[PDB]
């Protein structure tokens, strides 16, 4: 017979990013005006610059 | 031995040495651990989003 439904474009609610990801403020629908994260090169081991 | 030989030192006997018939007092037991552990090369990142 004549075919009404067979499917179609499934939309998806979540978008899973498979990979690390550095830290990041709010972008998309909410825009952060706030400063970005500050990268602090912390924790070194051999000291270096002192 | 017994003639031609003049003066003789005695020290206590090493530890070192063990006789034959004494064999198991030398089996030990070493602990290796699991071959499914794995060793983690990678920093931990602390971050926020407020």
């Amino acid at each position: 017979g004549e075919i009404i439904y067979d499917g179609g474009l499934s939309s998806k609610l979540a978008d899973v990013v498979d990979k690390t990801t550095e830290p990041h403020n709010a972008d998309g629908a909410v825009k952060d005006g706030r400063i970005a994260p500050v990268k602090l090169d912390l924790e070194k081991q051999k000291l270096d610059k002192l | 031995s017994k003639m031609n030989v003049s003066y003789r030192l005695y020290i206590k006997t090493p530890a070192c040495l063990l006789p034959l018939s004494d064999y198991m007092r030398a089996q030990h037991d070493y602990v290796s651990p699991s071959s499914s552990r794995v060793y983690i090369k990678d920093p931990a990142v602390v971050y926020t989003r407020s």
